[PDB]
C-alpha cells in the first residue's frame, strides 16, 4: 500500500490516475515528477491560486466533472508545462481573469460543457500556444469571434459544436482576416443555425470545416450554404446524426450552393433521407479531389457510372440497391467498405486506380481477378476480405504490379483448379485465412517470388498433409497455417524459407512435437505451437530447431505426464527460455497430473 | 446489487443489472417497450461517461433458457464522423440523448433471456459499463 | 464366342469384331444382342432364326446394304430394333415382317429418301418411330400411319424438310385419338402452310434450329395456326446456325395455338429484355428458358399466369424480379449471371427451387423474401453465402428445405429454424456452419431427416442440440470433426435408424450414447481413428442394430486392446465388410485384419 | 499407339494419343489453333460415337510439369434440350460438328501440360473415349 494510494498508479512517477475517490483538494500525496494528473469526478469544487503547486512538471491535468463552480486568478500558476488542460462538464460561475496565467505551455484546452455563454469574456486571449479550443455543449449564441483570437496564433482546432448558435454575420469573422498560420478546423455541428450571411466566408481559409445537422429544413440548408460562398476548405463535412433531428427531404438543388466554395475533401456523413438517385445531387462536387459518403442510403446507383474527377472516393456504411457501376478517370483510390443491400461485384473502369478496398460489404464476386475487373494496370493494394462467395477465374493478368492482397474471411472458390497468382510476381502480402481454400494442388502459389507474408489460417489441406507448396516462395518472413487441420508435414515442406521468422502451427491436430522440417529455418524467431494435441516427442525428432528461435508457443497441448515422455518432459524444462506462458502448459493426463503446470512437475525418473 | 426493472410490453419483461464493480447510474428508458414480435420506439438514456465515447462498442453474451450464444460485437461509434451526435461526448460530459430503434423478422422461443451488456470505449480500450438484461419473453 | 458375355444367358455385346455374318454360337435364350459396328453388309431371310426369345437387337452401323424379305422374321418378341448408320440401299416390303412386338424402330442415318418407301405400314404396335438425320423431303406421312395406332413419338429431326402444306397432315387428320411427339428439329424449313394444322392436335413439338431468319419463323410460325400441343419447345443449337435478331414479333403467331407447356431451349442473341416478347404465352401453364441470356429482368414483374415457371442455364444481369399471382412451382437453376437474390412476390408458391446458381441470399428466409405462405419446399443448395436472418416467419408449412454446399451464415445467432415445425427433411451439409449455439435445431419436431456433413462443431464437441428431435430417423453427422460426444446427445431419438458417424476424429467407441436408441439399424463409424474402447460400456448397443460399419479404423492391436479386438469378433455379424478393418498401431500388425488376430499373450 | 499432332500456334503445341483400349479414330481440327494467351475459333469434329452422346461429360484430368490438377468435371450434355446438337447423336451416328469456342484471360506457367479426357456418355453412363492431350506452352 503505497503513498500515492487510492490513486492509480498508471505509470510510475509519471502518470496517475485519482478518478472518483471523493478528493475534496488537490490530492498531496503524489510525485513531483508527474506528468499526467486524472482528477475527473472529483468533488474539488473550487480552484483558488496556485492550487496545482505540487505538480510543477505536469503536462496533462484531467479535471472532468470535478463540480468546479469558481477558478481563480494563478490557480494553475505554477504549470508552465501544462500543455493538456480538460474542464469538461463543471458548471462554472465564476472564472478570474487570471483564471489560466502561468499556462505558458497551453496547447489544448477542452471546456466542453462548462457553462460558457460567450467566448468575449473567456480569458485565454494570452494563451498564444493554444492549437486546439474545444468549447463544445455550451450556450454560445455568437459566432463573433473576440479580438484576443488575433493572438491566439497557433489555434489549429476549434469546436463550437452544441452551441447556441443561430446566426453567423460578415462582421462576426472580423478578426479572421487579420490573421496569419491557418491551419484551423472549425466544428459547427449541432448549431440550430437559421442563417449565415452570404459574405462571411468570402477569402476565408479553413483547413475543415464540419457543419453537421445544424438545419432545421432543406431551405434553411440551402440559405445557410449560400452564406458559405467563396470559402476555401480543404474538407468540407456536411450530414447529420442519427439519434438527432433530421431533414425531411433532400433533392438536386440541396448543395447547389457548393459550386461557389473551394472544396478539395468533401464528405456527406450520414442523412436519414433515402435517396432514389444521386443524379444532379453532386454536381458541384465533381471535381473535388476526394469525396466521402457515410451511411447514406441510394437506392439508383446507376448514376455514379459519372465521369466525376475524384481522384479518393469513399463509400462507407452505406446502402446501394446495386453494386455501383463506377467509370472514373482519375480515381486513384477507392474505399467501398461495411456497406449494404445490393452487393454482386460488377466491373468498374478506374484506369488510374492503385489502391482498392472492396472489404465487409459481404460481396459476390463471380470472376475475379484481371485488369478487366477494375479498368487499370496500376493497382498495388487489394482488399477483398470479408465479402462473400470470389470465385477466381483469372490469375490476376493486368494486376502485375499488386503488393497487397487480403482476402480473409471470403468464400474463396476454384483456389486449386489453376495458379490463381500467378501473374502476382511483386506481390508481398497474401491472406487467404478462413477463406475455406482446401488445398489441393502444389502450384497453388506459384508465381508469389516476392511474397513476405502469407496468412492462410483456417483452411485445409487433401489429406490433411501439408505438401511443398512453398518452395518457390524464398522472401517468406511470416507464415501462418494455424487451424488447417494439419496432421502430416512434409519434412520438405519449409527447406526454401530461409528468412522466414514466424511460423503459425497453432489450433493444428500434432500428436507430437517433429522438429526436423523446422532446421531449416534459419531465421526462425516465433513458433507458435499452441492450441495443438501434442502429447509427447522422441528426443531424436527434438533437436533440430534452429537456435534463432526466440519464442515457442506450446500452451494448451495434451502432455502426458509419465515417465515414459521424461526425455519430452525434460527438454521443456531444458528450452524454459524459450517457452512462453508455461502457466497454460498443462499435464492433459495421468488423471493423478491433470492440470498440473508441466515446468513444475513432480515426477521421480 | 439492486435489479432495475426497465419496461413491460405485450410481449416482454425487461429488467437490467450491473455486472461491473464501479457501478456508475445511468438512466435507460424505452418507449413504447420492446415487443419481441417487432416493435419500434424511442430510447432514451441519461448519462455520464468516465470515459470519452469515441470508438463505443458492445460485447453481448445472450442467453436463451439457459443456452449460450457466440458473443456479438456491436460497433456503435466507429470513430470518426459517426453516425450517433454521442460518439463525440467526452468523459464527464452529460450525455441526454434519445436513440430510435426498429426491428422485426425474429422468432423467439418463449422463456427467459440474458443479455450482458459490456460497454466498450475510449482510447486504451476500456469498459465503461457492463449491464445484465434480464428479458422474460411470453410470445403473442 | 469372341462376344462379351454381359448377363449370362441373356445380353451379349458382339460389338465391332468383324462379323460377316450373325453368331451362331450363343444361347438360344438371348434377350439384348448388340451386333453394331460389324461389316454384316447384308441381312437375309430368317437372319435371326437361332434367336427366338430376342428382344433388342441393335445393328448400329453394320454397313448394311440391303434387308431381305424375314430377315427378321423369327423374332415375333423383339421390341426395339436399332438400325443407325447404315447405308440401306434396297429394302423389300416384308424387310420387317415377323416384328409383331415391335415397339421402337430406330432408323437414324439410315440412306432414308421418304416414308413411302419405308415398310413400316404393319408394325401396329410401333410406338417410337426414330428416322432422323435421313433425306427425307416432305413432310407428308403415307397412308400406313393410320395403322401406326399406338404411335407416340415420332423424330423427323436433321432431316431435309423445307416446308409443310395442309395435304401433308391428311393422314393424322383422320387420326383424332394419335398422342404424338414429334420432333421436327434441324430441318430447313421455309414455308408452313396455313391451315395445316387447324385441328392438329400434338402432345408435342420441337422446332428447335429450323429457321434462317426472323422472318422466316415468323411466317412459319403463322402456318402452325390452330395447332393445339400440349408441350411446345423452340430454340437452337449452339453448335448451328442460329438466329440473327429475335424482337418482340418473334412470337407473335403463338397467340395462334393452343399451348400448355412452352420451352425456349437456347438462344443465340442476347435479349436486352422480354417485355412484349412472350404474351402470346401469358396463360401457358407451363414455362420454360432454358439457355438464354437476358441483361433486363424486371419485366417479370408483369402478371403472367403461369404455374410453373423453369429458368435454368440462363444468364441474367439481375436476379428477375418475379411478381406472378398463379406460380405454384418455381425452378431457377443453374443459371450463371447477376446473381443476388432479391424479393419476389409468389403467393401462389408451394415448391422453389432455386439451386445451382452461385446465388447470393442476404437475410435469409421469410414469407416477405417470396410472398408466399404456401411454400413446401426449398432448395438453395450449390449457392454462395446465405446469410440466415428470420427463422422462417410465414414459412411454416416447409417440408423439406435443402442448403446444401450453399455457404450459410448466422447459423449459431438464433434458432434459424424455429418456425419449422412442419419440416421432414433438412441438408445443411458442407453449409461452412460451426454449430457454435445448442438451440440450433429448436423448432424442428417433425424432422426426420437431418443431413449435417461436413461441417464442424465448438470444441469438436457434440452437445445434445437434438433433444428436442424425437421424429428424426436419418441423422448425417460424417465430416464434422468431432472428437466428443455427449453421452445424452442422442437419448431422445428413439426413431433414428441411421446415423452416420462416419469420417470424424473419434479416437475410441463409446457405445453408451446410443443405448437409447431401440430403433438404431445402421450405424456408420468407418473412417475414424478408433483404436480402442475406452468405456466398458462396449455392451449396450441396442438389440435393434445391424449394420456396424467400422471399417477404416486405426485399431491398435496389442494385448492392451484385447477385450475390445476380442468383441470386434464376438459380434462379427453387425459389423460390415470385416477385412476392411485392418491394424493400424503395432506395426508388426499393421495391414492385418483385425478378426484374423492371435488374441493369446 | 503414335502422337497425333493436332495443330502448332505463337503460344502452344497440340496433341494428343489414346489412353483406353479401344482407340476409335476421331478427327479433331481447331481454326485457328490454340493461343493459350487467349484465342477463338471453330474446333471440327468428326467422329462416330459407339454410344449415345446422351449425358455427355469430361472427367478432365490436368497436369503441369508434373502437378497434378484436381479432376474437373465438364458436362457437356444434361440430357434433355441440350444446347449442343450432337447431344442428340446415337450410337451409330456420323458425328459431323463444328463447335466455336472461345476464352481468354489466364496466364500459364512454361512448360508441358498433359490432359487426360475421359469421355463418358448414355444412361447406364460408360467411358465414350479417353484422350490424354499434350500442350507444349512457350508464352509470348
Ligand atoms: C497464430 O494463430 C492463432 C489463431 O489461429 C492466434 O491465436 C490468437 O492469439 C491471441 C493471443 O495472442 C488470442 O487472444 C486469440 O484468441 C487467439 N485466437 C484463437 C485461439 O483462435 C495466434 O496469436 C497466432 N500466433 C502468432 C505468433 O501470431
Ligand atoms: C503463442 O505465443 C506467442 C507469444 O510470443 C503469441 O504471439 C503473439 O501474438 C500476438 C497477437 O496474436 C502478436 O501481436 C504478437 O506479436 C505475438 N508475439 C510474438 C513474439 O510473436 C501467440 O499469440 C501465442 N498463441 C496463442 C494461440 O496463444
Ligand atoms: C456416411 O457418410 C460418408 C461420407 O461422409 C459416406 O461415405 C461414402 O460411401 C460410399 C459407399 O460406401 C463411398 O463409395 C463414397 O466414396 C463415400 N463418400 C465419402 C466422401 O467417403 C457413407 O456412405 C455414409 N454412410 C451411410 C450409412 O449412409
Ligand atoms: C458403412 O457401411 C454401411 C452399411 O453397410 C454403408 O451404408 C450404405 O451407404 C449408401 C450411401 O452412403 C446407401 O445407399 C446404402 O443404403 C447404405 N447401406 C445400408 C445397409 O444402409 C456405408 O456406405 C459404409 N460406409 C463407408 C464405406 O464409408
Ligand atoms: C496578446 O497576448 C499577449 C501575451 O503575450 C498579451 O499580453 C496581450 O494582451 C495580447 N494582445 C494584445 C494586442 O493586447
Ligand atoms: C434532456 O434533454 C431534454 C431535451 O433537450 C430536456 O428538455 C431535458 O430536461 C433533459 N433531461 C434532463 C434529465 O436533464
Ligand atoms: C395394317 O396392319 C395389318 C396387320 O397388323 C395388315 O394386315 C394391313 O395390311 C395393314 N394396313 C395397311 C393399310 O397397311
Ligand atoms: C461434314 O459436313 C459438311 C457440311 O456441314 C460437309 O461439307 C462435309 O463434307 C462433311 N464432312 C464429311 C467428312 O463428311
Amino acid at each position: 500500500p503505497e503513498s500515492w494510494e487510492p490513486c492509480v498508479e498508471v505509470v510510475p512517477n509519471i502518470t496517475y490516475q485519482c478518478m472518483e475517490l471523493n478528493f475534496y483538494k488537490i490530492p498531496d500525496n503524489l510525485p513531483f515528477s508527474t506528468k499526467n494528473l486524472d482528477l475527473s469526478f472529483n468533488p474539488l469544487r473550487h480552484l483558488g491560486s496556485y492550487s496545482f503547486f505540487s505538480f510543477p512538471e505536469l503536462q496533462v491535468l484531467d479535471l472532468s466533472r470535478c463540480e468546479i463552480q469558481t477558478i481563480e486568478d494563478g490557480a494553475y500558476q505554477s504549470l508552465s508545462h501544462l500543455s493538456t488542460l480538460i474542464l469538461t462538464g463543471n458548471p462554472i460561475q465564476s472564472l478570474a481573469l487570471g483564471a489560466f496565467s502561468g499556462l505558458s505551455s497551453l496547447q489544448k484546452l477542452v471546456a466542453v460543457e462548462t457553462n460558457l455563454a460567450s467566448l468575449e469574456n473567456f480569458p485565454i486571449g494570452h494563451l498564444k500556444t493554444l492549437k486546439e479550443l474545444n468549447v463544445a455543449h455550451n450556450l454560445i449564441q455568437s459566432f463573433k469571434l473576440p479580438e484576443y483570437f488575433s493572438n491566439l496564433t497557433n489555434l489549429e482546432h476549434l469546436d463550437l459544436s452544441s452551441n447556441k448558435i443561430q446566426s453567423i454575420y460578415c462582421t462576426d469573422l472580423r478578426v479572421l482576416h487579420q490573421m496569419p498560420l491557418l491551419n484551423l478546423s472549425l466544428d459547427l455541428s449541432l448549431n440550430p443555425m437559421n442563417f449565415i450571411q452570404p459574405g462571411a466566408f468570402k477569402e476565408i481559409r479553413l483547413h475543415k470545416l464540419t457543419l453537421r445537422n445544424n438545419f432545421d429544413s432543406l431551405n434553411v440548408m440551402k440559405t445557410c450554404i449560400q452564406g458559405l460562398a467563396g470559402l476555401e476548405v480543404h474538407r468540407l463535412v456536411l450530414g447529420e446524426f442519427r439519434n438527432e433531428g433530421n431533414l425531411e427531404k433532400f433533392d438536386k438543388s440541396a448543395l447547389e450552393g457548393l459550386c461557389n466554395l473551394t472544396i478539395e475533401e468533401f464528405r456527406l456523413a450520414y442523412l436519414d433521407y433515402y435517396l432514389d438517385g444521386i443524379i444532379d445531387l453532386f454536381n458541384c462536387l465533381t471535381n473535388v479531389s476526394s469525396f466521402s459518403l457515410v451511411s447514406v442510403t441510394i437506392e439508383r446507383v446507376k448514376d455514379f457510372s459519372y465521369n466525376f474527377g475524384w481522384q479518393h472516393l469513399e463509400l462507407v456504411n452505406c446502402k446501394f440497391g446495386q453494386f455501383p457501376t463506377l467509370k472514373l478517370k482519375s480515381l486513384k483510390r477507392l474505399t467501398f467498405t461495411s456497406n449494404k443491400g445490393g452487393n454482386a461485384f460488377s466491373e468498374v473502369d478506374l484506369p488510374s486506380l492503385e489502391f482498392l478496398d472492396l472489404s465487409r460489404n459481404g460481396l459476390s464476386f463471380k470472376g475475379c481477378c484481371s485488369q478487366s475487373d477494375f479498368g487499370t494496370i496500376s493497382l498495388k493494394y487489394l482488399d477483398l476480405s470479408f465479402n462473400g462467395v470470389i470465385t477466381m477465374s483469372s490469375n490476376f493478368l493486368g494486376l502485375e504490379q499488386l503488393e497487397h492482397l487480403d482476402f480473409q474471411h471470403s468464400n474463396l472458390k476454384q483456389m486449386s483448379e489453376f495458379s490463381v497468382f500467378l501473374s502476382l510476381r511483386n506481390l508481398i502480402y497474401l491472406d487467404i485465412s478462413h477463406t475455406h481454400t482446401r488445398v489441393a494442388f502444389n502450384g497453388i502459389f506459384n508465381g508469389l517470388s516476392s511474397l513476405e507474408v502469407l496468412k492462410m489460417a483456417g483452411n485445409s489441406f487433401q489429406e490433411n498433409f501439408l505438401p511443398d507448396i512453398f518452395t518457390e516462395l524464398r522472401n517468406l518472413t511470416f507464415l501462418d497455417l494455424s487451424q488447417c487441420q494439419l496432421e502430416q508435414l512434409s519434412p520438405t515442406a519449409f527447406n526454401s524459407l530461409s528468412s522466414l521468422q514466424v511460423l503459425n502451427m497453432s489450433h493444428n491436430n500434432f500428436f507430437s512435437l517433429d522438429t526436423f522440417p523446422y532446421k531449416c529455418l534459419n531465421s526462425l524467431q516465433v513458433l507458435d505451437y499452441s492450441l495443438n494435441h501434442i502429447m509427447t516427442s522422441k528426443k531424436q525428432e527434438l533437436q533440430h530447431f534452429p537456435s534463432s528461435l526466440a519464442f515457442l508457443n506450446l500452451t494448451q497441448n495434451d502432455f502426458a505426464c509419465t515417465c515414459e515422455h521424461q526425455s519430452f518432459l525434460q527438454w521443456i524444462k531444458d528450452q524454459r527460455q524459450l517457452l512462453v506462458e508455461v502457466e497454460r502448459m498443462e499435464c492433459a493426463t495421468p488423471s493423478d497430473k491433470q492440470g498440473m503446470p508441466v515446468l513444475s512437475l513432480n515426477i521421480t525418473c | 446489487q439492486k435489479q432495475y426493472w426497465v419496461c413491460n410490453s405485450s410481449d416482454a419483461s425487461i429488467s437490467y443489472t450491473y455486472c461491473d464493480k464501479m457501478q456508475y447510474p445511468i438512466s435507460i428508458n424505452v418507449n413504447p417497450c420492446i415487443e419481441l414480435k417487432g416493435s419500434k420506439g424511442l430510447l432514451h438514456i441519461f448519462y455520464i461517461p468516465r470515459r470519452d465515447l469515441k470508438q463505443l462498442y458492445f460485447n453481448l453474451y445472450i442467453t436463451v433458457n439457459t443456452m449460450n450464444l457466440p458473443k456479438r460485437k456491436e460497433v456503435i461509434c466507429r470513430g470518426s464522423d459517426d453516425d450517433y451526435s454521442f460518439c463525440r461526448a467526452l468523459k464527464g460530459e452529460t450525455v441526454n440523448t434519445t436513440i430510435s430503434f426498429s426491428f422485426k423478422g425474429i422468432k423467439f422461443s418463449k422463456g427467459k433471456y440474458k443479455c450482458v451488456v459490456e460497454a466498450i470505449s475510449g482510447s486504451p480500450e476500456e469498459m465503461l459499463f457492463c449491464l445484465e438484461f434480464v428479458i422474460l419473453h411470453q410470445p403473442n
